[PDB]
């Protein structure tokens, strides 16, 4: 298309011009002498407001991929949050907004896609520190960037991913969030980077506050969260609590947060999803703590567990299953047959 | 946690 290719040129050239100034201004000259580009100056806004909106389409996608259009709004999004940094410039907030979401809609679906953003180390470093911007709506777009990318992520890919900090980035973000929107796109993204490898998983844990935040995050018994907002902090916990079944300063994070008995109520959910991550954390953490094994075995656990071993889902079988496995190993003496007597 | 469309 020779709009799009008209509104990719328009981008670029604006790019180069920013490179070209940011070789040649000299520190300590007055702010007329080598003006700064202004993106406003140049009609920016609306030409990535255009290619986000096309964006939406995947036959307009397939002629932005052949124009080399994730690679120019890229381009932008980064060289504008290095002149400018962390702004609320409503111009700029929305310059990188729609930018943003473009790329979410590029990235989508896209593992080639996705292969490249990540490529572009400069870029996600510039991607990374958006998250903290005073506006959750950048925070929400930028994750959304990021979720997409940590989906089904080659081995390039997750090393960069991990790299460049966004899973410390992420977890810290998603402790100040306000907005229940941007908090599921955070936490979207951690579910999917929590899945990738164990350091992401340890990352996560080491980051002050952020088990007793992600236990938090699956109360029913709450006024913010809602079911996605359980469904991805009850998927995050699933993944990272092969670690934590390992760590007993962490275990004791989940003891104090009543995390057991959480998830033995979320055995009882209408919500699969919710379930079968309960699942998958109570396999973990059923296994070598006598505390923890105890505990499940008061509440009624094995009863509980026994119910699920016959589901379709494979998670729900086979978590339910092992996790009543490591419970009937370990019998606690108060339940065993010379005690009660 | 998947992946999805902007909005």
């Amino acid at each position: 298309h020779h709009h799009m290719l008209h509104l990719l040129e328009q981008i670029r050239a604006y790019c180069e011009t920013c490179w070209e100034w940011q070789e040649a201004h000299e520190p300590g000259m007055d702010q007329d002498k080598n003006p700064m580009p202004a993106p406003v100056e140049h009609q920016i806004c609306p030409a990535v407001c255009v290619l986000m909106k096309l964006s939406f389409d995947e036959e307009h996608r397939h002629a932005m991929n052949e124009l080399g259009g994730l690679q120019a709004i890229a381009e932008l999004l980064q060289v504008d949050c290095e002149m400018y940094g962390l702004t609320n410039d409503h111009y700029s907030i929305t310059l990188r907004r729609y930018a943003g979401m473009a790329l979410t809609n590029l990235t989508f679906g896209d593992v080639a896609n996705k292969a490249t953003l990540c490529s572009m180390k400069g870029c996600m470093r510039a991607l990374v520190a958006q998250l903290k911007s005073e506006s959750e709506d950048l925070q929400q777009v930028i994750a959304s960037v990021l979720r997409n990318l940590s989906w089904r992520a080659d081995v390039n890919s997750k090393k960069t991913l991990r790299e460049v900090g966004s899973v410390k980035a992420l977890m810290e973000c998603a402790l100040e969030v306000k907005k229940e929107s941007t908090l599921k796109s955070v936490l979207s993204a951690l579910w999917n980077l929590s899945a990738h490898c164990t350091e992401n998983k340890a990352d996560i844990c080491a980051v002050d506050g952020a088990l007793a935040f992600l236990v938090g995050t699956l109360t029913y018994r709450s006024q913010t969260n809602t079911l996605a907002i359980i469904e991805s902090g009850g998927g995050i916990l699933r993944n990272v609590s092969s670690l934590i079944a390992t760590n007993e300063d962490h275990r004791q994070i989940l003891r104090e947060n009543n995390c057991l008995q959480t998830l033995l109520q979320h055995l009882k959910s209408h919500s699969l999803t919710i379930v079968s991550n309960a699942c998958g954390t109570l396999w973990n953490l059923s296994a070598r703590n006598p505390k923890d094994q105890e505990a499940l075995w008061d509440m009624g656990a094995v009863s509980m567990l026994k119910n699920l071993i016959h589901s379709k889902h494979k998670m729900i079988a086979m978590g339910s299953a092992a996790a009543l496995r490591n419970l009937m190993a370990n019998r606690p003496a108060k339940y065993k047959d010379a005690n009660i007597m | 946690g998947g992946e999805a469309l902007a909005w």
